[PDB]
């Protein structure tokens, strides 16, 4: 399965 | 058990050979639980604005007002013109720039001594 | 090469032609061969556009030449003209001679390399000759101060043709 | 509050075993050394008058704490292992997530759509558990730092959100 | 170490000293001693830029080690002879120093005694 | 939300302004001991016990466990050569003395016994190598001019 | 002349591709780490024909090309000599990263920044090339600190990993130490030989290198983990395993090394300068081994013999054989590697686990490991025709055939013994045995990456001695009549060391009780050296920087000695300057007195 | 590291338990209180946690490690400890 | 020069009538354009000081520093877009015309051509700053801060005053370029001395120089961002431009009373740099490291070696870009955070990606990675100081250490470790700050690739 993987938003 | 570990400034007795570990006395005992309480209602409140969603930003540190504020702020209103501090001023002071005042003129004198005569080892030094 | 053996000397090459009686044939003589003809190749005849396009549109660029004009010895105190003069005329003299310790140091580095391991006993003869160059620089400019002026090394020539004067007639006795 | 008699102990018992399994290293030399301090720790598990068991007491922390392993086996994820604190460059606190361009939100639709329900959840709950908090905390404030239970109607545990939106352990 | 023995826990003097020794004429007790000559010229190691350490007289089998090497490309499982003449000129070499390393040994054994002789007949 | 009563005061003299300075400092009543007033300014500022973040139970649910802190709680005025990156006041299982003395001791043998090592120059007994064409006169960076002062040696 | 050079330049340059891929963000992230490895694998394919004629003729040549600096009298420029050192060492170093790389791909995968990873060893790779092909100190100069900035970064891998950023901070805090010594050479040899370029200063004849010798040997030895400047180099082993597989396994620690090897032709002249090195050289490898003899790790223990190995190739340029030293790096770079990401294999497979204590039984489970890491434990000690016979064996003979004080033979014995001995026992803790592991059996090695990237490590590991020899020629006077033992000695003090701690493996198995010796303690604080430099001189440097210095010299004194004395004093008298009263009777008698005074008393009018 | 979920840790544990000479399989329960379900002493219950501590690799806290009475919260802590939910 | 001066004063009525959003926008890309006219002076002839005028002249040591003047006023113009928003019209028109007047006065110090003219527009960039420094500030200090550094640079002004028009009287002229054509060797008599004094420690006072520095803590670590970076950037090396020129007459009395202040600046570095490593405020480093930078080029000049003066130019320069970097760097962590303690916010690099490069290469040229030209200033500095004295060299290396020491403190604690879960206002950098940094980086980079242009007029 996957699972959730948080970041900063990287688009800026 | 055996020759036991001196105690350092950089290393501290642990929480096994403390006497206070096995020397539990009843007001001593006692002492934890108020300090407890304080923690607690210090953890809530802490707690009451880090897990407050409508909180945003960032909440005062107490303490690190407070070490700031002594670190910077509160030393010279503190500050006595103690003769201990004095003389550490002094050590700390003029002691210093004499001692490499004096390595340097040294150095230099020594240095010196031999350019105007040529004793020295220059002639492969063109830059400067 | 388009400078010469006068100004940079390089020694004579000599090739010790091989001989591999060994029954296995070299891998490196067409491993460079393969290396020739087929990057050597390309570029070669892409030079060859290079060289043929400025030979279409050749334009032309001279040297700067330089008059030369009267010296801080004979030029007047307190008077700006003359003595800026030869103020900018030490400062090229003083270019100049930085780059002749920089060519001697490269013809000196070269001969270094060339004899490889014999370079001890076969680069003394360009060692000597940057020795001699250098110490002729150190009572030349070396020594004035980050303001060096033509004035200042006048009287750094006067200090040491002084100091000789005085030498020779000790010498004298 | 204060660490009682028999729990001290029990401290002091549980790293000086590891201590002993980090000097036997093999498991059958560390069964037969564990078992015999076993009964060592149980030669005098009669105490009667508390003075003695404070001496006891220092006899016993005394060789536990000259019993430690020059370097004792400190796992991975050990406070001081190899891995321990290692992916605490990988966790990032659930608030970034709403400081996303809205191009990652919406290419990300059904995890936000249950974030903000989760969202919504932190709210009421908040409500409810800050008027659930302030009277179950009798006067004097919390005598200690154990939280007051979700034991009225349709109510949440209170200041659940940080613990339940804990960066989990394996962030990746 | 045996003769380091014989100088540290023993006599310094009869033990040969690596960094003054010999301090014999060489011609002294061998009437016309020949010259260890030279097999390779200076141009041969100018030539072939061989290093000073290994510039010794050996430097003569030396360069003959690198040349079937240069032409032994590809393979390096030939040149065998090449040092078999080499490290035993070598090895002949070290016996030679050895053998003057015995010879200041003898020679300082030698003179002390025979001055020891002197001492106990005055 | 900021005042001077909360503020640090100056080096604090009668016990009921140890008492103040108690309550803003968030201890209790025993627990504020400030400084000695020798006149280097820390006035206000507790002596707080001499101890490092590493020593800190990493159990313990602490409000800044990057650096095992805690909101609200009082900190140590030197606690920034005391945290778990910087210098560190944990415990070590041999005696500090102890093991102070064992490296005053070994890195002063050390050095002790290379030193008669030094006095005594092992070598093994083996002449010298006398290079030819006097020990390569030219060849080593001899005068070209000048002839050598011949190290002709014969054969033994 | 047409390849070689050319060729090397090419090689140099083909692998700042990545990077410049990586920056211009055009290139896919994904299969970045096998376009890594693909650019590698063929920068380290173009790298072995540089040696071809160099096998052929041995020419050398230095490349400068851009003339940076004219500086009036010393210009500067970009430049790479490519001698016996800098040809052969390229293809080494590029075997041994496209291999380490390989394994680290399936190894550092379960990291989001894999590819920010991959590009970080790149950007070692550039830097370390950089160093070794140099003509000047200060390109190595560019080099030594772009490693030691790399391993701040890749030690520092997890960023939240605090032990990382403390081992990251000594990490340069020591490399720091060794550019002192480095900065007293550069500013030597541009004053007393007004030179940078290598050639230049060799051929000046400094025949009085006294101090730069020493600013050299200052360099090494932050470099290459000498005593006092040691315990960085274990604690890089805190970062990911493949990192302690990289910058400090064989990599950057011989940076250092290199530079002795490096400035040769003025090492040799001061007898002085090259006798401290193999002291300093020796005493790590005593010290080292000693802590890896009573040790609970893997890749502490080898990072330990790491630095005792780094103690022995300029132990021998202390004796004057600086090519022997560098076939002996390329043959400990080789199986040095070689047992780093077997122990990282086993790391993995047994969940990131590093203490021996929890090892065992491993043998038959983990059988491509087991060979590699057995080969490779002796092959440290190197028997027979193999990397480390050709290199060690006759490193111990060179110094015993040889002029040093009596103590410097005794430690390379002691090395020899002391290194084989748990060269042994890491074995045994790790296969031999009986598994000490948690009773979920996931150990496994089938991953093909795995097999292979050590693969090509086992055909170096063993055969790469033996061809380098034979295709290297020799640099000193043969060792030929020599009496015997010396030279047998190195062989055998390997296995009483192996037999010492053979039994005492077994002393293990034994259920007698064991004491908390002096000497099990005194191995596993590294002697104490970190617990009380790491602690004592540094609280006090630290500590006396805010007491005094901050507060006391500069906030309590400076602002005391000069702004509020003299505003106080404005502060204290203008007061009574300003305090009158008004009383007209006082100020017209003021008027009386300057009036009066103005004359006769003062004479203005005389 | 394979997705380790709490079925497999819930298995070992009490398999563990029950091979646990002193806690033997017919009177092994899922909420099995070793002071009163098992009757064991204050030793064996950090004998207990402890087996799981080499039998499982993760740490527990001291703490924690005196209040984790039952299994069936065995179970549940460890359940809490990675956050597994399947 | 003129062709700078005239449009810089152009700036002053384009931005005082234009409207109300466009003051931004018109003033940085018409300063950008005077950046780009300003670009053309690199060009220097062989030792001939451009003379365009009687009263202006340039040469290779003016021109980097007038080339930083110009290319610095649009980055403070982007910087103070942050915290300026919110502000009446008629006052942010003010605050440009601060930053206008201050560039202004800049380039005529550097392109003046007596030192009299030097010292009126020198001394007249106290006025621009000590309004932006109390007017705009943030704290009560803030009063204390301006008189502190109002005070601090005129009690050394003042005497350099008096010994100048001295100069006129006795040498008949205060031309730089008469000065040094008609230098004459200065007596040892006792009033020389204070003659040399009275031309110096208005140089230094500005410079920082140990001891002579607590203005620089109380008022960098306290400006408006704006005014902090120009404060750091050029004004301190308005002492080092003058020492330069002031020196070519002051000889050979450097000789003898470089001494005091010599080795009261090689413990300093080394003691300021300690400071450094143990402070709590952020801003409170930077402006610490200002000055522990600023000490090596105190023994660069006054050492009087052709290659000190090239490493001083060089340290100059880097200095000026790095210095700027970290107290834009600082805040932006200030803005977001509402304080500037240390370890308040350390654990970014998880939320804080592009700014943990910005971090990490701005404290690499703090560390001065090579060939970055802090080192080829300070290397030049070190051989000339080696060359003086070989006993130097334990010293400034021991401080550059302590310099590398801090100079990852704060990228560890600021970025390495893991976030504070209380904060929740970490929002997505706006690309303002975050190219803000990039305009500062590339041109070291570009520099690096062709610094012949920036070792002065002894290149
Ligand atoms: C490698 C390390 C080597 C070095 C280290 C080796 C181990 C160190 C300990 C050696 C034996 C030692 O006598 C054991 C001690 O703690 S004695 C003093 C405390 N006890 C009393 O004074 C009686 C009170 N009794 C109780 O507290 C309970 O009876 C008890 C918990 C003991 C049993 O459990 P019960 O179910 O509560
Ligand atoms: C049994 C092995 C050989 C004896 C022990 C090692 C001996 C080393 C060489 C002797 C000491 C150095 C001087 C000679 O040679």
């Amino acid at each position: 399965k996957r699972l959730f993987i948080i970041k900063p938003s990287g688009f800026y | 058990s055996f020759p036991k570990y001196k105690p350092s400034r950089l290393a501290t007795l642990p929480a096994t050979l403390d006497p206070a570990e096995y020397d539990i006395s009843p007001e001593t005992r006692k002492a934890q639980a108020e300090r407890l309480a304080i923690r607690s209602r210090l953890k809530r409140e802490y707690l009451l604005q880090y897990n407050d969603p409508n909180r945003l930003g960032v909440i005062e540190d107490p303490a690190l007002i407070r070490w700031t504020y002594a670190r910077s702020a509160n030393i010279y209103p503190n500050f006595r013109p103690t003769p201990k501090t004095s003389l550490l001023g002094a050590l700390f002071g003029i002691g210093p720039l004499f001692f490499w005042y004096y390595v340097f003129k040294t150095d230099r004198d020594k240095k010196e001594k031999l350019i105007q005569e040529g004793k020295l080892d220059q002639t492969f030094n063109i830059s400067y | 090469d388009s400078w010469d053996k006068d100004v940079y000397p390089e020694p004579p090459r000599r090739t010790p032609a091989p001989a591999p009686q060994t029954s296995l044939p070299n891998p490196v003589t067409y491993l460079t061969k393969i290396f020739d003809l087929l990057v050597d190749r390309p570029v070669t005849l892409a030079r060859e556009f290079i060289e043929q396009q400025h030979a279409k549109n050749r334009y032309y660029y001279y040297h700067r030449e330089f008059r030369r004009v009267p010296d801080i010895t004979e030029c007047e105190e307190k008077d700006i003209l003359c003595m800026f003069e030869a103020e900018m005329q030490w400062r090229r003299d003083y270019k100049v001679d930085q780059e002749i310790v920089n060519i001697i140091q490269e013809r000196l580095k070269a001969c270094q390399q060339r004899e490889g391991e014999s370079y001890r006993q076969n680069c003394a003869k360009e060692l000597e000759q940057f020795t001699q160059v250098s110490k002729a620089f150190q009572d030349r400019y070396s020594d004035l101060g980050a303001h060096y002026s033509a004035r200042k090394c006048l009287a750094k020539q006067k200090q040491r043709m002084l100091a000789e004067r005085k030498a020779a007639k000790e010498a004298a006795a | 509050a204060y660490l009682t008699h028999q729990q001290k102990v029990l401290r002091l018992y549980k790293r000086a075993l590891r201590h002993l399994e980090s000097w036997c290293v093999h498991r059958d030399k560390y069964r037969y050394f564990a078992c015999l301090m076993r009964a060592r720790f149980d030669e005098h598990k009669n105490e009667k008058d508390m003075v003695k068991a404070t001496q006891l007491l220092r006899q016993a922390e005394e060789e536990f704490w000259y019993g430690q392993h020059p370097q004792p086996y400190i796992f991975p994820e050990s406070p001081g292992g190899t891995s321990y604190e290692r992916y605490e460059c990988y966790k990032v606190p659930e608030w970034c997530l709403d400081d996303w361009h809205p191009s990652e939100k919406a290419m990300y639709p059904d995890y936000f759509a249950k974030r903000e329900q989760w969202k919504r959840l932190r709210r009421e709950s908040w409500e409810r558990e800050v008027k659930q908090l302030q009277e179950e905390t009798p006067p004097g404030g919390p005598r200690t730092e154990a939280l007051p239970p979700a034991r009225k109607e349709g109510d949440l545990p209170p200041l659940w959100w940080h613990i339940v939106t804990r960066p989990r352990e394996r962030p990746m | 170490g045996a003769h380091l023995a014989r100088r540290y826990l023993g006599d310094a003097s009869k033990e040969p000293d690596p960094l003054r020794m010999p301090t014999f004429p060489p011609d002294y007790g061998f009437p016309e001693r020949k010259e260890r000559e030279m097999v390779a010229t200076q141009q041969e190691m100018n030539d072939a830029q061989l290093m000073l350490q290994q510039r010794d007289y050996c430097a003569h089998y030396l360069i003959q080690l690198l040349k079937c090497k240069r032409d032994s490309f590809p393979n390096f499982l030939a040149c065998k002879h090449e040092q078999h003449d080499w490290d035993y000129c070598e090895h002949l070499d070290y016996v030679k120093r050895m053998k003057e390393f015995e010879r200041e040994r003898r020679l300082l054994q030698r003179k002390k005694r025979r001055e020891q002789r002197e001492a106990e007949m005055a | 939300h900021v005042t001077k009563d909360m503020f640090p005061g100056p080096y604090p003299k009668t016990p009921e302004e140890r008492a103040a300075a108690a309550k803003k400092y968030n201890m209790r009543v025993e627990d504020y001991e400030p400084y000695p007033d020798d006149g280097m300014g820390y006035g206000d500022y507790p002596k707080l016990p001499d101890r490092s973040q590493q020593e800190r139970d990493p159990w313990y649910d602490w409000d800044h466990p990057d650096l095992r802190l805690n909101w609200g709680e009082p900190i140590h005025w030197d606690l920034d050569m005391y945290i778990r990156n910087r210098v560190d006041t944990s415990p070590t299982p041999v005696s500090w003395n102890t093991m102070c003395k064992h490296l005053s001791g070994f890195v002063a043998f050390m050095l002790f016994m290379f030193w008669v090592g030094e006095i005594y120059p092992s070598y093994q007994p083996v002449g010298p190598k006398q290079y030819p064409y006097n020990d390569l006169y030219l060849e080593r960076g001899g005068d070209p001019t000048k002839e050598p002062e011949p190290v002709v040696h014969y054969e033994i | 002349m047409n390849p070689f050079a050319s060729l090397t330049l090419t090689t140099l340059i083909i692998l700042t591709i990545p990077i410049m891929m990586s920056n211009s963000n055009i290139y896919k992230t994904n299969l970045y780490p096998n376009y890594v490895k693909t650019t590698v694998s063929y920068a380290f394919t173009l790298s072995l024909v540089p040696l071809l004629m160099f096998m052929h003729t041995g020419q050398e040549m230095i490349i400068s090309n851009w003339h940076w600096m004219t500086l009036q009298t010393v210009e500067l420029s970009l430049s790479f000599k490519m001698d016996y050192f800098s040809v052969m060492f390229i293809p080494v170093a590029l075997f041994v990263t496209w291999s380490i790389m390989e394994f680290s791909m399936w190894y550092m995968h379960s990291d989001p920044f894999i590819n920010r990873f991959f590009k970080y060893l790149v950007l070692f790779l550039i830097t370390m090339m950089i160093l070794v092909t140099a003509n000047n100190l200060f390109q190595l100069f560019i080099g030594w600190e772009g490693v030691g900035i790399m391993s701040f970064l890749l030690i520092g891998w997890w960023h939240g990993r605090t032990d990382a950023n403390t081992a990251a901070l000594q990490a340069i805090l020591y490399n720091r130490i060794g550019d002192i010594g480095f900065v007293l050479s550069m500013a030597w040899f541009l004053t007393h030989s007004n030179a940078w370029d290598l050639q230049q200063i060799f051929m000046l004849n400094n025949e009085c290198p006294n101090m730069p010798l020493i600013g050299l040997l200052l360099a090494a030895a932050g470099k290459s983990a000498q005593f006092g400047l040691h315990p960085w180099l274990p604690s890089a082993m805190e970062g990911p395993t493949p990192v302690s597989a990289l910058l400090h396994s064989s990599t950057m620690v011989v940076a250092g090394v290199f530079l002795l090897i490096r400035f040769y032709p003025l090492m040799e002249t001061n007898k002085l300068v090259q006798t401290m090195t193999l002291c300093l050289g020796a005493i790590t490898t005593l010290f080292t081994a000693l802590c890896a003899i009573t040790q609970n790790d893997i890749k502490k223990i080898v990072a330990f013999s790491t630095s005792s190995q780094l103690g022995l190739m300029m132990v021998t340029i202390g004796i004057n054989q600086p090519h022997l030293a560098f076939l002996h790096i390329c043959m400990h770079a080789f199986f040095k590697a070689m047992l780093f990401m077997c122990s990282g294999s086993i790391i993995h497979s047994l969940n990131d686990e590093q203490d021996i204590r929890k090892m065992g039984g491993l043998y038959k489970a983990m059988p491509f490991t087991t060979t590699a890491l057995i080969i490779g434990s002796l092959a440290l000690t190197g028997m027979p025709y193999l990397t480390g016979f050709y290199s060690k064996d006759l490193i111990i003979e060179a110094v015993n055939m040889s002029y040093t004080n009596a103590w410097a033979l005794l430690m390379t014995l002691i090395a020899t013994s002391l290194t084989a001995a748990y060269s042994t026992r890491i074995i045994f803790f790790a296969f031999l045995g009986k598994p000490r592991f948690p009773p979920l059996v996931l150990i496994n090695e089938n991953n093909p990456l795995l097999i292979n990237s050590i693969k090509r490590l086992l055909i170096g590991s063993i055969f790469a001695g033996f061809i380098i020899s034979n295709n290297i020629p020799p640099m000193t006077v043969p060792n030929t009549t020599m009496p015997l033992y010396m030279k047998m000695t190195a062989l055998i003090v390997t296995i009483m060391g192996f037999m010492l701690a053979l039994e005492l493996n077994n002393t293990t198995y034994y259920l007698k009780f064991k004491y908390p010796s002096q000497t099990y303690k005194f191995s596993n604080m590294l002697g104490y050296y970190p617990s009380i430099m790491h602690r004592l001189p540094t609280y006090h440097n630290l500590s006396m920087s805010q007491k005094s210095a901050s507060s006391l010299l500069d906030l309590i004194w400076l602002e005391t000695i000069l702004p509020k004395t003299t505003s106080f004093i404005q502060m204290k008298m203008s007061i009574m300057v300003s305090n009158q009263k008004g009383l007209i009777k006082l100020y017209f008698l003021s008027f009386l007195i300057t009036i009066m005074i103005s004359m006769t008393l003062f004479n203005y009018h005389e | 590291a394979p997705p380790l979920t709490l079925e497999a840790i819930k298995d070992r544990v009490l398999y563990v338990l029950k091979l646990y000479d002193k806690i033997d399989p017919e009177k092994l329960s899922v909420n099995s209180h070793f002071m009163k379900d098992l009757g064991l002493d204050s030793l064996d219950q950090v004998e207990i946690i402890m087996a799981m501590e080499d039998e499982f690799g993760f740490e527990i806290p001291d703490i924690d490690a005196e209040k984790l009475m039952c299994p069936q919260e065995i179970v549940d802590y460890i359940a809490d400890k990675k956050d597994v939910y399947e | 020069m003129l062709k700078i001066i005239i449009p810089t004063t152009m700036l002053l009525p384009m931005t005082w009538m234009s409207k109300h959003n466009m003051i931004w926008i018109n003033a940085t890309v018409h300063s950008l354009l005077i950046s780009l006219i300003s670009l053309s002076l690199l060009n220097q002839l062989g030792e001939n000081s451009l003379n365009f005028s009687l009263t202006f002249f340039s040469d290779s040591l003016s021109a980097p520093l007038l080339v930083l003047t110009t290319w610095l006023l649009p980055l403070m113009l982007m910087a103070s877009q942050s915290h300026l928003s919110k502000e009446t019209t008629t006052r942010k028109k003010l605050y440009i015309t601060m930053l206008i007047l201050l560039q202004l006065f800049l380039i005529m110090t550097f392109t003046a051509t007596e030192l009299i003219l030097f010292y009126i527009l020198f001394e007249a960039t106290l006025v621009p700053t000590l309004i932006i420094i109390t007017r705009w500030g943030n704290q009560t200090e803030r009063l204390n801060a301006g008189l502190y550094f109002l005070f601090y640079t005129l009690a050394g002004s003042l005497p350099l005053l008096v010994a100048l028009v001295y100069i006129q009287n006795t040498t008949g002229s205060l031309n730089f370029l008469i000065i040094h054509y008609w230098s004459h060797p200065l007596s040892n008599s006792w009033s020389n001395i204070f003659m040399w004094l009275a031309c110096i420690m208005a140089f230094m006072v500005k410079m920082p120089l140990y001891g002579l520095h607590l203005w620089l803590p109380k008022a960098h670590v306290e400006a408006p961002i704006a005014g902090s970076m120009v404060l750091a950037a050029v004004l301190l090396k308005l002492g080092g431009y003058g020492m330069m020129r002031i020196t070519t007459i002051l000889n050979p009395l450097t000789n003898y009373m470089a001494y005091p202040f010599l080795m009261l600046s090689m413990w300093g570095m080394i003691m300021t740099s300690s400071i450094c490593l143990r402070q709590t405020d952020l801003k409170s480093l930077i402006a610490y490291s200002s000055v522990s930078h600023m000490a090596l080029v105190i023994v660069a000049i006054m050492i009087q070696t052709p290659w000190s003066f090239m490493g001083a130019t060089a340290l100059m320069i880097a200095h000026g870009l790095t210095s700027s970097m970290l107290f834009c760097l600082a805040n932006t962590n200030y803005e977001r955070v509402h304080s500037r303690t240390m370890i308040l916010a350390r654990g970014l690099q998880t939320l804080l990606p592009l700014m943990a490069t910005w971090w990490l290469m701005a404290s690499l040229t703090n560390l001065a990675l090579p060939p970055s030209i802090n080192l080829i200033g300070e290397l030049f500095i070190i051989t000339a100081s080696f060359s003086w004295s070989n006993i130097t060299i334990i010293l400034m290396g021991m401080n550059m250490m302590i310099t590398a020491l801090y100079s990852l403190y704060m990228l560890i604690t600021t970025q390495r470790g893991k976030y504070t879960h209380h904060i929740n206002n970490i929002k997505a950098s706006f690309t303002r700050e975050n190219a803000l940094m990039a305009l500062h980086i590339l041109p070291l980079l570009l520099l690096t690739l062709n610094p012949k242009m920036i070792l002065g007029p002894l290149y």
